[PDB]
RNA sequence: AUCGCUUCUCGGCCUGGCUAAGAUCAAGUGUAGUAUCUGUUCUUAUCAGUUUAAUAUCUGAUGUCCUCUCGAGGAC
C-alpha cells in the first residue's frame, strides 16, 4: 500500500460518525459517503427521522430535534 | 487587471466584506432610484410627497446607507 | 444572420466543450463568444444558456489562453443572455469559502458589475434586513 | 446480506437492464458482473450489492418473479 | 410571439423643464422632458394657451437637462444628460422644426451608474464651459468655445474626481468676463463608511465647494470650500453683474441662506408660512421649485412652499452683501414639481400630478395680497410673516395642460354610445385626482 | 492576436482622433478583428500632442488612416473604456 | 492520440509510444 | 380555471393549481427570472404577464406537457421588453373597435401602449428589416442604442418597438429613399404598410 | 471561532444547502442564505479534486460525432466518405496530377436541398435547464425513467402488454422499502407509455 | 480386426528476369505560454506555531525519579 495516496486523499485524518456505532472511518470521502449507506441508514432510522435531504447533513444525535417531525 | 477597474463603482475583491457589498448595493440602488425618473415617480407619487422632497429623502438615505457599518 | 444556424451548431459545440483537450474548449469558448455577440437581441437565449451550462464548469482552467477565451465567452454571454443569469451564477460563489474559487468568482462578478452597473440594481437578490443594517428597501414596496 | 445474486436471465438482459429493473423495483449500490477473457458475454447472473438489506430482501422475495429476457429471473441472498 | 408594440396614449408628465431663447428668435422656447420624449414649445403669450412647437423621442432616460446660450448668440443650445455616456449638445433648427445635434462627446458607460457622469449638468453663465458631474466621485468640465463659423467647438474635459464625495446640487456661478467657476453641494462619505459607530455620519454636513475653471492655466482647481450647517436639499444662483450680486442661495426646512463669493451677510431668512395652515409643523417647508428671473435692471426669484404656493422674493443686494429678500407669496398654484418664470408675461409650472399651469404674468409680481417676510426683517426664530393664500392676481392662469401622470388604474370598454370605446382611467395624487374618460370619433 | 502586457492609457478620451499605419491597417484597436469598423478612435491626451502627431495607436509606425473600433467591441460599448494607444511599460 | 492502457499514458508522437517499452514495472503493477 | 397565477415581490409569476374541490394548494409552476411584477394579463391558461418595478414587460408561458399536480417547474419567458416607464396595469383586451385583439398596458408615467401580435411572418420580417435599417440610418438623440434602451433590464426577445417605425416615416426624403432602397421597396409603400399596421390596432 | 453544522442547520431554514466545509467560511450564514434561493448553482466539483477538469480519462474510447437528422437527410456523409476513401488510395503522383489538372463536378447536387434543410427542415434541438452544470459524468444517469415503473425493454422481454407477470406480486407486496416515496401508478396510485409510475 | 509400407481424395499449416546496388535526391525562423514523454518522488510519535474551504506545506521534545549491568527492577 502506498503513502502518497494516504497523504493526498484525506486518509491521514480519520473521521468518526457517532450514529453508526461511533465508527472512525479513514478519509473524509467515507464520512461524506455515510449519508447513503446501510448501517448508518439504520442509524438514522434508529434516530426516528426518515432519510431525506435534510437528514443528509446531520451528523449528531441531537439534530433529530430539528428533523422532519418538527415543522409542517 | 486595472487600477481603475478595482477603483470603479461596485467593484470588489476576494476579501470584500458582506456589509460593504450590501452598502454598495444599497448606495447603487439609491443612485438608480435618484437617476431614473420613472422609479422616482413610482416611489414618490405613491406617498404624499414632492419630487424634490423625495430626492432630498433619497440623498439623506444615501448617507444613511453608511449609517450603521460594522 | 447566424440565428438560423445557432440550433445547427449547438450540439457540435456541446460535444466540443466536453472534450479532454483544452484547445477544443478554448476554441468552442471563442465560438460561444462570437455567436453570443452576433445574434444579440433575437431571442436565442435558451441555446446560449445551454452552452453556458458547459462553459461555466470550465472556469477552473489554469492556462492563460483558455482562461482568456473563458473570460471573453463570459463577457459575450453576459451581453447576450443578460446580467441576471450571470448574477444568479455568481451569487452562490462570490461568498465561497475557498480563496481561489471566490477570487475567480469575484473577478467574473467585478467584470459583470463593470459592464452592468445600472442593470444590477433590479437584478439584485431579495435579501431581508439583518441586525447590521436595514436591507429591504421600502421604496420598491411603494405602489401608486 | 446486501449483496444479492440475480440470475435466470439471457444475453438481452445485461447489467444496464438489471440496473433499470433495480431503478424500477429496488436500488442497488454496486454491480459485479465479471466476464470471461475469451467470450466476453453477460451470463445473466451478477452480484447486485444493494444500499440496504431490505432492498435485497424485497428483491429476493417480491422481485424474483419477473421474466428477464425470456427466462425467469431469480434473486438469492449473497 | 412577434409583437409590434405601439404606444397610443403618450406620457405627458414632465419630470424636468428648461426655458430660454432656444427658438433662435425673440419668441420664448421652453423644452420639457416628458419621459422618453422631450417637447419644445414656443407658444404665443398674447393668446396665453400653451402649444407644443415640436417633440422628439430620444429613447433614453435623462438624468439632467439644461440649456445654454453662447456669447451673442440668439439661439440657446440644449445640453442633454441622458443615461448614455455621450453628452449631447444640440441646436434647434426652426426651419426644419427639429433639434440638430451640434456635438456629442462620449464620457463613460451607458445607464444610470453611480460613477457615470450625467446626473448633474450645469453651464457657465458667460458661455465658457459646461460641467457634468456624477452623483458620486466623478466630475468633469469641458470648455465650450466658438469656432470660425460660430460653431460650438467642444474640448476635452478636465478630471474633477475625488474619493467618496457625493454631490447634492451644483450650479455655475456668474463670474462675468473672468474665468468661470462652479459651486457644488459636496458631502463626504469616507468617514461615514470608515467609522462603524455612526458618529461621523452625524458629524458630516453639506459643504459649498466653489471650483474655478482656470481656462488660461488649462486646469481646474477648487477655489473656496465653506462648510454649511444646514444640509442642502436645493441650490440656486443669484443673478450676478448688473442684475445683482454674484452668489448662491441654499434652501432647507424653513431656512434660506444666501452667500456670495467671499465675505457676505449670511441672511438666514425663514420661509413665510401660511396664515393658520392646517398642515402639521413637523414637515419642513423648503424651496422645492426655484426659478430665478432676471429683468433688464433688477432680478427676482420664485420659490415653492410646502403648500405649493408660488412666492416671489426680491433681490435687495445693495452692492455690498445680501441684506433683504422680501419673501411674499405671489400666487396660489397647484402641486408643481418644477416652475419656470419666463419673460413677456409667461410662467410655466409643470405639475407632478394633474394639469400643468401656464400663467400670464401681466403684473410686475407686486400684485399679491399675502404678507411679506424680509431677510433683513428680524424675528424670534419661530415664525415669519403669515402669507395667506391669495388668488391669481399677479399672474393669471391662461393655459391648463392636462396630464394623466401619475396613473393608478384604467379600464376601457364600449359601454357608452360613441364612435369609439371609452377608456376611463382613475388617477391622481392626494385630493388632486380624477377619473378621465377618453373617447375618439 | 494580443499580448498580456501593454496597458494602454486608461485615460479619459478627448477630441483628438486616432491614426493607423499601413502595417497594421484595418485592425480593431481592442480585439484585433477586421469586421465592421463602426466607431472612431479618440486618443485622449498628449498621445497626439507633441512629437507623436499622426502616429500609430498600435506599434508605432507613421500613421496613414483613421483608426476604428469594431462593432463587436461596441456591442458592449468598450470604446468608452479610454485611450487605446499602446504605451510600452 | 496514442495511449498506453497498461501505463495509462498519452503520447504525442508514434516514437513516444515506440520508446514506451517504465512499462515493465507498470505492467507488473497492473497485472494484479 | 383550476389554476391561480400570483405575482410576488421576487418571482414574477407563480402558478398554483386551484383544486378547490380537492382542497389542496400545490404550486404547479415557478419562475427563474426575478421581477417585481405589478400587473397580470393572461393571454392563455399557461401564459402570465408581468410588469416589473424597473419598467419591464415580460410575458412568460409555461412549458408544454407540464404536470398540474407537480412542482419545481419553471416557465420560459416568451417575450421581454422595456417600455421606458414603470408599467402599472395590463389587460389582454382590444382597445379599439374591431381590428386586432391586442393587449393594452397602462404605465405609471401616463403612457398606454398596445402590443399587437404580428400573425404574418412576412410582415414581421419586413418590420424587422425596416427596424434594422432605421437603427443605423437614424440614430437616437440621447446617444443610447435603441436595442440597448429597449433591453435595459433584461435582454429583448421577439419584441418590436413601434416608435422607430413611426420615426421612420418622419425622416428626411433622402434618408427615406435610402431606407426604401435598403428595404427594396418604395417609401410610400412603407408608409402605407405603417398606416395599415397602425389601423390594425 | 466558527460554529458547527448543527448551529448552521438551526439558523438556516435549509439544512440540506449547508455544505460540509461551509462552516469555515467567513460568512457561513450569508453563504447559506445565498445557496437557499431558487436560482442558484453549486460550485463545480473540481475545487476539491486534485485531478483537473475532464483530464484523467486517458484510456477510454468514444464515438466521433452524431450529426443531426436534416444534415444526414441531405446525405453529405456518403459521398464525403467515398471521396475520402478514393483520396486515401491515391498516390502523391496522382495528387499533383490532379492538382495541376483539377476535376470538378464531384458532389454538384443542388442548392435547394441545403436551403430546405437549413430552413424548412430546421428542427429545434433539446436544450437543458438554466441550473444544469455538466461534470465528469452527466451522460449516463438519464433516468431523471421514474422509480416504480418498469422499462419498455423489460416489459417487452417479460411479455407485459400495454399486465406484467410480477406486477401482481408487486401489488400484493406493497411499496418497496428501497424507494418508499416512489408511487407506482395503476396498482398503488390510480401511467402513459412505459412510465407506469413515479 | 491389430500392425508396417505404397498410392490417391479432403481439411488449418514455408513457398516474381537483366544492366552502371539501373541512376539521382532529402534546408526554415524568433517571443511568450500550454500539454505529453523520461527521471526524482510518499510510513516514526502525539501536541503546539504558521498555512489551508479542508488537506498538503510548515518550524520544535518524541514517558518521568532512583538503582544495577540501548536492557531490567522498585514507593511509582
Ligand atoms: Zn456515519
Ligand atoms: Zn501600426
Ligand atoms: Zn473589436
Ligand atoms: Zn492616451
Ligand atoms: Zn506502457
Amino acid at each position: 500500500i502506498p503513502y502518497w495516496l494516504y497523504k493526498l486523499h484525506g486518509l491521514n485524518i480519520n473521521y468518526n460518525c457517532e450514529i453508526c456505532g461511533n465508527y472512525t472511518y479513514r478519509g473524509p470521502k467515507a464520512f461524506q459517503r455515510h449519508f447513503a449507506e446501510w448501517r448508518h441508514a439504520h442509524g438514522m432510522r434508529c434516530l426516528g427521522i426518515p432519510n431525506t435531504a435534510h437528514f443528509a447533513n446531520v451528523t449528531q444525535i441531537e439534530d433529530a430535534v430539528s428533523l422532519w417531525a418538527k415543522l409542517k | 487587471l486595472e487600477h481603475l477597474q478595482s477603483k470603479y463603482i461596485g467593484t470588489g475583491h476576494a476579501d470584500t466584506t458582506k456589509w460593504e457589498w450590501l452598502v454598495n448595493q444599497h448606495r447603487d440602488s439609491y443612485c438608480s432610484y435618484m437617476g431614473h425618473f420613472d422609479l422616482l415617480n413610482y416611489f414618490a407619487i405613491a406617498e404624499n410627497e414632492s419630487k424634490a422632497r423625495v430626492r432630498f429623502n433619497l440623498m439623506e438615505k444615501m448617507l444613511q446607507p453608511c449609517g450603521p457599518p460594522a | 444572420m447566424g440565428k438560423d444556424y445557432i440550433y445547427a451548431v449547438t450540439p457540435l459545440l456541446e460535444d466540443a466543450l466536453m472534450d479532454r483537450d483544452l484547445v477544443h474548449r478554448q476554441t468552442a469558448s471563442a465560438v460561444v463568444q462570437h455567436m453570443s455577440l452576433g445574434v444579440y437581441g433575437f431571442g436565442c437565449e435558451d441555446s446560449l444558456n445551454h452552452l453556458l451550462n458547459y462553459v461555466w464548469p470550465n472556469v477552473f482552467e489554469t492556462s492563460p489562453h483558455v482562461i482568456q477565451a473563458v473570460m471573453g465567452a463570459l463577457e459575450g454571454l453576459r451581453v447576450a443572455i443578460g446580467p441576471c443569469r450571470m448574477l444568479q451564477y455568481c451569487l452562490q460563489g462570490l461568498f465561497h469559502p475557498a480563496r481561489k474559487v471566490r477570487d475567480v468568482y469575484w473577478k467574473i462578478y467585478n467584470s459583470i458589475y463593470i459592464g452592468s452597473q445600472d442593470a444590477l440594481i433590479a437584478h439584485y437578490p431579495r435579501i431581508y434586513n439583518d441586525d447590521k443594517n436595514t436591507y429591504i428597501r421600502y421604496e420598491l414596496d411603494y405602489i401608486l | 446480506d446486501a449483496t444479492v445474486y440475480v440470475g435466470g436471465l439471457d444475453e438481452k438482459v445485461s447489467e444496464p437492464l438489471l440496473w433499470e429493473l433495480f431503478l424500477q423495483a429496488g436500488p442497488v449500490v454496486n454491480t459485479h458482473m465479471p466476464k470471461d477473457r475469451v467470450t466476453g458475454q453477460h451470463q445473466g447472473y451478477g452480484f447486485v450489492e444493494f444500499l440496504s438489506e431490505e432492498d435485497a430482501d424485497y428483491a429476493i422475495k417480491i422481485m424474483n418473479m419477473i421474466k428477464l429476457y425470456g427466462k425467469p429471473i431469480r434473486v438469492n441472498k449473497a | 410571439m412577434f409583437l409590434y408594440n405601439l404606444t397610443l396614449q403618450r406620457a405627458t408628465g414632465i419630470s424636468f423643464a428648461i426655458h430660454g431663447n432656444f427658438s433662435g428668435t425673440k419668441q420664448q422656447e421652453i423644452v420639457v422632458s416628458r419621459g422618453k420624449i422631450l417637447e419644445l414649445l414656443r407658444p404665443d403669450p398674447n393668446t396665453g394657451k400653451v402649444h407644443t412647437l415640436l417633440t422628439v423621442e430620444v429613447f433614453g432616460v435623462i438624468r439632467s437637462l439644461m440649456a445654454f446660450r453662447l456669447t451673442g448668440g440668439t439661439k440657446d443650445y440644449i445640453v442633454v444628460g441622458s443615461d448614455s455616456g455621450r453628452i449631447v449638445i444640440l441646436e434647434y433648427q426652426p426651419s426644419k422644426n427639429m433639434f440638430e445635434k451640434i456635438h456629442q462627446e462620449t464620457f463613460g458607460k451607458s445607464g444610470c451608474r453611480r460613477i457615470v457622469p450625467g446626473q448633474f449638468l450645469a453651464v457657465d453663465p458667460k458661455g465658457r464651459a459646461v460641467m457634468i458631474s456624477a452623483i458620486e466621485k466623478q466630475k468633469l468640465v469641458y470648455i465650450l468655445n466658438r469656432d470660425a463659423a460660430a460653431r460650438l467647438t467642444i474640448s476635452s474635459p478636465l478630471e474633477a474626481h475625488k474619493a467618496n464625495t457625493l454631490v447634492y446640487h451644483v450650479v455655475g456661478v456668474d463670474v462675468g468676463f473672468e474665468n468661470p467657476m462652479f459651486a457644488c453641494l459636496e458631502m463626504d462619505y469616507e468617514e461615514a463608511d470608515n467609522d462603524p459607530t455612526g458618529e461621523a455620519a452625524a458629524n458630516t454636513q453639506q459643504t459649498l465647494t466653489f471650483y474655478e475653471l482656470d481656462l488660461g492655466l488649462n486646469h481646474v482647481v477648487r477655489k473656496y470650500s465653506e462648510p454649511l450647517e444646514e444640509h442642502g436639499n436645493f441650490l440656486i444662483t443669484v443673478p450676478g453683474g448688473s442684475d445683482g450680486p454674484s452668489g448662491v442661495l441654499i434652501c432647507s426646512e424653513n431656512y434660506i441662506t444666501y452667500k456670495n463669493f467671499g465675505d457676505q451677510p449670511d441672511i438666514r431668512c425663514p420661509i413665510p408660512r401660511r396664515r393658520n395652515d392646517l398642515d402639521d409643523p413637523e414637515r419642513g417647508m423648503i424651496f422645492v421649485c426655484s426659478a430665478t428671473h432676471k429683468t433688464k435692471s433688477m432680478f427676482f426669484f420664485l420659490a415653492q412652499t410646502e403648500q405649493g404656493d408660488i412666492f416671489k422674493i426680491t433681490l435687495e443686494t445693495d452692492e455690498d452683501m445680501v441684506t433683504e429678500i422680501r419673501l411674499k407669496y405671489f400666487d396660489t398654484v397647484p402641486v408643481a414639481a418644477a416652475m419656470c418664470v419666463l419673460k413677456t408675461g409667461f410662467l410655466f409650472v409643470a405639475s407632478e400630478f394633474g394639469n400643468h399651469y401656464l400663467y400670464q404674468i401681466a403684473h410686475l409680481g407686486d400684485d399679491d395680497e399675502e404678507p411679506e417676510f424680509s431677510s433683513a426683517m428680524p424675528l424670534e426664530e419661530g415664525d415669519t410673516f403669515f402669507f395667506q393664500p391669495r388668488p391669481l392676481k399677479n399672474l393669471v392662469l391662461v393655459d391648463e395642460l392636462d396630464s394623466l401622470s401619475p396613473i393608478l388604474f384604467c379600464q376601457i370598454a364600449d359601454l357608452a354610445n360613441e364612435d369609439t370605446p371609452q377608456l376611463y382611467v382613475a388617477c391622481g395624487r392626494g385630493p388632486r385626482s380624477s377619473l378621465r374618460v377618453l373617447r375618439h370619433g | 492576436k494580443h499580448h498580456p502586457d501593454l496597458i494602454f492609457c486608461r485615460k479619459q478620451a478627448g477630441v483628438a482622433i486616432g491614426r493607423l499605419c499601413e502595417k497594421c491597417d484595418g485592425k480593431c484597436v481592442i480585439c484585433d478583428s477586421y469586421v465592421r469598423p463602426c466607431t472612431l478612435v479618440r486618443i485622449c491626451d498628449e498621445c497626439n500632442y507633441g512629437s507623436y502627431q499622426g502616429r500609430c495607436v498600435i506599434c508605432g509606425g507613421p500613421g496613414v488612416s483613421d483608426a476604428y473600433y469594431c462593432k463587436e467591441c461596441t456591442i458592449q460599448e468598450k470604446d468608452r473604456d479610454g485611450c487605446p494607444k499602446i504605451v510600452n511599460l | 492520440s496514442y495511449e498506453c492502457k497498461l501505463c495509462l499514458t498519452l503520447h504525442n508522437n508514434e516514437g513516444s509510444y515506440l520508446a514506451h517499452t517504465k512499462h515493465q514495472t507498470n505492467l507488473a503493477r497492473r497485472a494484479a | 380555471g383550476h389554476r391561480v397565477i400570483v405575482s410576488d415581490v421576487q418571482e414574477s409569476f407563480i402558478w398554483v393549481r386551484y383544486k378547490r374541490n380537492e382542497n389542496q394548494l400545490i404550486i404547479f409552476a415557478d419562475d427563474t427570472y426575478p421581477r417585481w411584477v405589478t400587473t397580470a394579463s393572461l393571454l392563455d391558461y399557461d401564459t402570465v404577464a408581468g410588469a416589473d418595478k424597473f419598467g419591464n414587460i415580460c410575458v412568460v408561458r409555461l412549458p408544454p406537457n407540464t404536470n398540474d399536480e407537480v412542482d419545481s417547474q419553471k416557465a420560459e419567458v416568451i417575450m421581454n421588453y422595456h417600455v421606458g416607464e414603470t408599467v402599472l396595469s395590463l389587460q389582454k383586451t382590444t382597445l379599439i373597435p374591431g381590428g386586432s385583439e391586442s393587449l393594452v398596458y397602462t404605465t405609471l408615467s401616463g403612457g398606454i401602449g398596445i402590443l399587437v401580435p404580428f400573425t404574418s411572418h412576412e410582415d414581421h420580417d419586413f418590420f424587422q428589416h425596416v427596424e434594422m435599417h432605421l437603427r443605423s440610418e437614424h440614430p437616437p438623440l440621447c446617444g443610447r442604442d435603441h436595442l440597448s434602451f429597449r433591453s435595459y433590464y433584461f435582454p429583448v426577445k421577439n419584441v418590436i418597438d413601434g416608435d422607430l417605425c413611426e420615426q421612420f416615416n418622419s425622416m428626411e426624403p433622402n434618408k427615406q429613399k435610402n431606407v426604401s432602397e435598403e428595404l427594396d421597396r418604395t417609401p410610400p409603400e412603407v408608409s402605407k404598410k405603417l398606416e395599415d399596421i397602425r389601423t390594425r390596432y | 471561532n466558527r460554529f458547527t453544522v448543527a448551529e448552521l442547520k438551526q439558523l438556516v431554514a435549509r439544512p440540506d444547502v449547508v455544505e460540509m466545509h461551509d462552516v469555515t467560511a467567513q460568512d457561513p450564514k450569508l453563504l447559506v442564505h445565498l445557496k437557499a434561493t431558487r436560482n442558484s448553482v453549486p460550485v463545480p466539483r473540481h475545487w476539491c479534486f486534485k485531478r483537473k477538469y475532464l483530464q484523467g480519462k486517458r484510456g477510454i474510447e468514444k464515438p466521433p460525432f452524431e450529426l443531426p437528422d436534416f444534415i444526414k437527410r441531405t446525405g453529405i456523409q456518403e459521398m464525403r466518405e467515398a471521396l475520402q476513401e478514393k483520396e486515401e488510395q491515391k498516390t502523391m503522383k496522382s495528387k499533383m496530377r490532379e492538382k495541376v489538372r483539377p476535376k470538378m463536378g464531384k458532389i454538384d447536387i443542388d442548392y435547394q436541398k441545403l436551403h430546405d434543410a437549413f430552413f424548412k427542415w430546421q428542427t429545434k434541438p433539446k436544450l437543458t435547464i438554466h441550473g444544469d452544470l455538466y461534470y465528469e459524468g452527466k451522460e449516463f444517469e438519464t433516468r431523471l425513467k421514474k422509480p416504480g415503473d418498469l422499462s419498455d425493454e423489460l416489459r417487452i422481454s417479460l411479455g407485459m402488454p400495454v399486465p406484467p407477470p410480477w406486477l401482481i406480486a408487486m401489488q400484493r407486496y406493497g411499496p418497496p422499502p428501497s424507494y418508499p416515496n416512489l408511487k407506482i401508478p395503476g396498482l398503488n396510485s390510480p401511467l402513459y407509455g412505459d412510465v407506469f409510475g413515479t
